[PDB]
């Protein structure tokens, strides 16, 4: 059981801020040098996700 | 019967209060003498039941007393007693009296909390330390520490094992010039001898709180592993795999700045309270006071922020003014920026004078996101409360479509039928969403794009969908609670 | 001297379910009355808790003076209390919920009952015991009718400064 | 077909005031070739001198000519009950109204009823691809 | 296995409510907290739900 | 008669107070053995239209 | 209470005393002796006396 409104199972509720209704927008490709401490492999197209994922 | 009139009143038999929908759960240690069964949620009625039900001077009783003092009538209380670890070690403290009282006077102490203070008058002059240490006969029983009076030195032993007994800093304002003549020559020395060893790690929340909704969880412990388990359980309440019970939890972290920051595990479901190393009040009392105040004793309105000196005043707690702010302003800013909660005195008074603490910011220790880039969607406790309120309210509104005929292929409804189609359903929902602006939502960025309705036949491939199933997607924003304006002075001097 | 200077005490107070509950096929009802508290060696004593709730029950469960009708009433049950002729506050004791009569549909009658209930419990503010009172009544059908009464209290010691209204007198009952 | 100007669906929900009865949304059909009319801007401008105006409260109203349902008393369609209405046109527009009231009802022969409704606000759902927010 | 009510009482009440006292119109379902409430049967409250959601 | 259940409702402390030193234990000692298997429906309900059948 | 529940008229003193002072009696409930029905179900159609007068 749960909140009286959601118990009967007529409504399935999901809360999350990482979902986006709109489809993925257009694609931009960036190319350049890197240093030896970068874990990413060379000559492979990858998908960046945030600013904090850089550096590493 | 045997009376005249039309109306026949039927009074509710002793249910003098509702206290429904608002629930608070308190978890903590207990002592041997407690008659309550371990690891079993039980309802608490009032202060009379205490002591007997949860032992004398136990952590759970101390926490509960503060909760009832803040929450007098508006909420219903619950307790979840826990037992000591297998090999727990109780901490020991020493307070030695040295001098010989050569002048009649009075001695007064302050330990842990104002409720536990004492004041005894020295009999006469020339009373040695042995006749002194009568303080033991004056210490209130509720004090979690036991006194012994070992013939000149009093020993304080924690009544509960584990690390929960490593927090004290005694303030003894007698020494020095005092109108209540300090017994001349007497001096007190305070030191520790043995720390706590082991804490319990219960991990059976799914069994004892199975499918029971609680508004606020309060935990009277400082074990990081114990807190981590509580956070995991709360996540399960907000999970998408089943009906949700919602809820929020309150915990505290104590230590230096370097240590406290190390506990910020991006917990969106907890409100961690940061305290300094020299806090003159027992930790778990302040945490309980904060939880009780916000545990629906003030938060029947989901959007009410518990801050400031008017709403975030922990009145029940009294502590003497400290000689130093404790949290230097350079450190206060960092803690607030890292998702911690910081509290301080409510009024400025001279050193040693009594005051009360209040809360600066109401933050939920939320940073970053699953998708790693940062934001502040759940930066404020009110956001979590509003999000839960919106879900329940929306679910209730949609109930009217339960068991209603729906047309999806031929959208023309004959004369006399009771039904609806997708467009009419969407229009009604938009009306509800727009009407709630200023109560649960801010102004929508683009109301025409933030709400969508699609029948399951338009999502699944051919001959795979089900009849009468819809998918609703909504995006909202909580009410705005701030604004920044930059100004310029420009004092002119020319005539025109 | 000691800060506990308020010497005013509290007398007996009627309590709900003091004499248990009377059960019947329709439902269960409380039987309000006085409460006895026992010691370890006898020496019974009367309880004195929940002053305001006790005052509310007395107001509701007492027939006030009946309005003149032109045909009259028997002297036995004209209503009211003979002690009201000595008080100086210019009010009368009791309530008048039971004096309603079936008028129009049930919805109209219920609405009238609510009006009388508010008009009677309003005396609480006049005495100064409570700062506000309001009753919410819901009609759900033929047989199930529910009502709820909300009474606002205050703490014994003033804490907030700058109130629009006034600090209710006789607040030493702190409720 | 989007350029056709007409009415596609009409749902009405009645809430009797003296008994609290609620009747689910019943589809309706119009009696003649006339169409309903709308006014959504709840502020009226009066012409002052030199291009200035004056604002007055006013309301939002709807005129809804519909054919009486033979299963509902004629009194309800007049000013003896609350009304909640929805009208969907062919192009895609939807206009919803709630907590409306009937004003100055006129005599009706028993089949054709013309209702004048006033409410605090009327919400409009434009077809996909609107410009204003 | 831990049902706190005599099984034949619940079945009889459900059958009596289902298709005689509520099915003058066949199309009506018996579900939800309004049209499928067995108001004549009372059992004590309990946190444990009996059936786990996966089992349901 | 093999599905009875008895519970000590007042065990958990509540507004009601239970006497101290009193305990109640519930257990079974013998199960049911045999049930009837009537197969005479075609004769006792011969060609009459019922709406609901309840089997206890 | 039992007499009123079983359908009897009960009378008692109007004024108050316990001392042999003169008083007068009055009637508590004006109820007939009606119980059950032609079919054995229980109801209260003709419970109150005024029901008979109104029916005629």
């Amino acid at each position: 059981m749960a909140q009286d409104a959601l118990s009967d199972g007529f409504v399935r509720l999901c809360i999350d801020p990482s979902l986006n209704f709109f489809g993925e927008g257009c694609k931009i490709l960036v190319e350049g040098q890197i240093t030896d401490d970068a874990t990413a492999a060379e000559n492979v197209v990858t998908c960046v996700n945030s600013e904090l994922d850089l550096v590493e | 019967a045997l009376s005249d009139g039309f109306v026949r009143l039927c009074i509710d038999p002793s249910l003098n209060f509702f206290g429904e929908g608002c629930k608070i759960l308190v978890e903590g240690q207990i002592t041997d003498d407690a008659t309550a069964a371990e690891n079993v949620v039980t309802c608490v009625n009032s202060e009379l039941d205490l002591v007997e039900r949860f032992g004398q001077g136990s952590v759970l009783t101390e926490s509960l007393r503060k909760v009832f003092c803040m929450c007098k009538s508006g909420v219903s209380v619950y307790a979840l007693p826990r037992a000591d670890a297998a090999a727990a070690v109780s901490a020991v403290y020493t307070l030695t009296v040295t001098g010989t009282a050569l002048t009649d006077g009075r001695v007064q102490l302050y330990m842990g909390e104002a409720e536990y203070s004492l004041d005894i008058g020295v009999d006469e002059g020339d009373t040695p330390t042995q006749i002194a240490a009568k303080i033991v006969a004056a210490i209130s029983p509720d004090f979690p520490y036991e006194a012994t009076a070992a013939a000149g030195v009093i020993t304080l032993t924690a009544r509960n094992g584990g690390t929960i007994g490593n927090h004290l800093s005694v303030i003894y304002t007698n020494l020095g010039s005092c109108t209540s003549v300090t017994p001349e020559g007497v001096t007190v020395a305070f030191a520790q001898t043995t720390p706590g060893s082991v804490n319990p790690e219960p991990n059976d929340y799914a069994s004892v709180v199975n499918e029971c909704c609680f508004a606020v969880y309060v935990l009277s412990s400082d074990d990081t592993d114990w807190q981590e388990n509580l956070r995991d359980w709360i996540r399960s309440a907000w999970d998408c795999s089943k009906p949700q019970c919602f809820g929020h939890g309150y915990v505290f972290n104590k230590g230096t700045l370097g240590q406290v920051l190390a506990d910020g595990d991006n917990s969106a479901e907890l409100s961690r309270l940061a305290l300094p190393t020299t806090y003159p009040v027992l930790p778990y009392l302040t945490n309980a006071a904060y939880g009780a105040l916000s545990a629906c004793s003030t938060c029947e309105n989901p959007e009410l922020n518990v801050q400031g000196q008017t709403y975030g005043l922990l009145s029940c707690i009294n502590m003497p003014e400290s000689c130093t702010p404790g949290w230097e302003f350079t450190e206060v800013t960092q803690l607030q920026n890292n998702g911690f909660v910081v509290s301080g005195p409510a009024t400025t008074s001279g050193q040693g004078n009594f005051t009360s603490p209040y809360i600066y910011n109401d933050v939920t220790n939320y940073l970053r996101d699953e998708k790693n880039r940062p934001n502040a969607t759940f930066r404020d406790a009110s956001s979590r409360r509003l999000a839960a309120a919106t879900g329940v309210a929306l679910a209730t509104f949609l109930q009217q479509f339960n068991g209603l005929a729906v047309f999806t292929k031929n959208t023309n409804i004959k004369t006399g039928i009771i039904g609806t189609n997708l467009r009419l359903m969407l229009g009604k929902i938009r009306k509800w969403a727009s009407d709630n602006v200023g109560v649960l939502f801010s102004e929508f960025d683009n109301i025409n794009e933030d709400i969508q309705l699609v029948s399951d036949f338009d999502v699944q491939p051919k001959c795979v969908g089900q009849p009468g199933v819809f998918h609703l997607n909504m995006r909202y924003r909580p009410p705005v609670r701030g604004a920044r304006i930059n100004v310029n002075l420009v004092p002119a001097l020319f005539d025109n | 001297n000691f800060e506990t200077a308020d010497r005013r005490k509290r007398f007996w107070t009627t309590q709900v379910a003091a004499c248990g509950q009377s059960s019947d096929d329709c439902g269960d009802c409380a039987r309000p009355g006085l409460q006895l508290l026992c010691n370890g060696e006898g020496r019974i004593t009367i309880a004195t808790d929940n002053y305001v709730a006790g005052l509310a029950l007395n107001i509701l469960l007492t027939d006030a003076s009946k309005a003149d009708t032109g045909c009259g009433w028997t002297p036995g049950n004209r209503g009211g209390f003979w002690g009201d002729s000595f008080r100086s506050d210019n009010m009368r004791s009791g309530s008048k919920i039971r004096q309603v009569t079936a008028r129009g549909s049930m919805r109209e009658t219920v609405a009238l009952i609510r009006a009388y209930a508010i008009d009677d419990l309003k005396k609480l503010v006049a005495y100064g015991v409570a700062k506000s009172v309001d009753v919410d009544l819901t009609y759900q059908g033929s047989n199930k009718i529910d009502m709820t009464i909300m009474i606002q209290g205050v703490d014994g010691n003033e804490s907030r400064v700058g109130l629009t209204g006034e600090r209710i007198a006789n607040a030493w009952v702190w409720s | 077909c989007n350029k056709q100007n007409g009415v596609k669906n009409i749902l009405i929900t009645f809430t009797h005031c003296d008994t609290g009865e609620v009747i689910g949304p019943i589809s309706h059909e119009q009696p003649d070739d006339t169409l309903p009319t709308y006014k959504t801007c709840a502020w009226t401008n009066t012409a002052l001198t030199n291009g200035a105006v004056m604002r007055s409260a006013s309301n939002a109203t709807m005129t809804l000519p519909v054919v009486r349902d033979p299963r509902v008393p004629l009194a309800w369609y007049q000013g003896c009950a609350q009304i909640d209405a929805q009208v969907e046109k062919f192009d895609g527009t939807v206009m919803t109204l709630t907590e409306g009231a009937v004003t100055e009802p006129e005599e009706s022969d028993g089949r054709a009823v013309t209702m004048t409704i006033i409410a605090a606000e009327i919400d409009e759902l434009l077809p996909p691809g609107s410009l204003a927010a």
